[PDB]
């Protein structure tokens, strides 16, 4: 009854490869896509990220030139 | 057999790279809603 | 009476522009935190 259990649960055991073949295709498609989002988000979170990181800048440089001020 | 092997190769990676993904976006957007608290803070003691 | 005036500085210290110093220091770095700070909320709110 094992074997009977492993056999028929071979995912594509009953089903044709030639449709594997598709939707193999079209996942490497989407596949290509998703890292092409992922570049878009990589790239506006750096954007974001050194914005951040010019207001860091600019209120360390007010922090220092105020408390210099006196 | 082998078209199969691609199959069990391809989602492991996959859902690999998903889950790589989404933890990306949840820590830029818990330290993005970091920062939202934190403006909010320093304005209430404006 | 010498005697107390003796033991205790601060008292010494007790017994004018200064204060008028550290009054405008006081403003200028409140105020220069309230404009960084509303240069902060500009530039987070995107």
């Amino acid at each position: 009854r094992q074997i009977n259990k492993l056999i028929d649960s071979l995912p594509g055991v009953d089903v044709s490869a030639e449709e594997q073949l598709r939707k193999i295709d079209m996942l490497q498609k989407k596949l290509v896509e998703v890292e092409d989002e992922k570049i878009e988000a990589i790239k506006k979170k750096e954007k974001l990220l050194r914005h951040v990181d010019s207001l860091i800048e600019d209120f360390v440089d007010g922090i220092a030139n105020s408390k210099k001020s006196t | 057999q082998s078209r199969e092997s691609l199959i069990m190769l391809l989602e492991e990676q996959l859902e690999y790279k998903r889950g790589e993904i989404r933890e990306i976006e949840q820590v830029c957007k818990q330290v993005h809603d970091k920062l939202t608290s934190i403006q909010d803070t320093l304005r209430t003691g404006s | 009476c010498k005697s107390l005036i003796s033991e205790n500085e601060d008292t010494k210290d007790l017994l004018p522009s200064e204060w008028q110093d550290i009054i405008h220091q006081r403003e200028q770095e409140l105020q220069i935190k309230r404009d960084v700070l509303d240069d902060l909320y500009r530039k987070l709110q995107r």
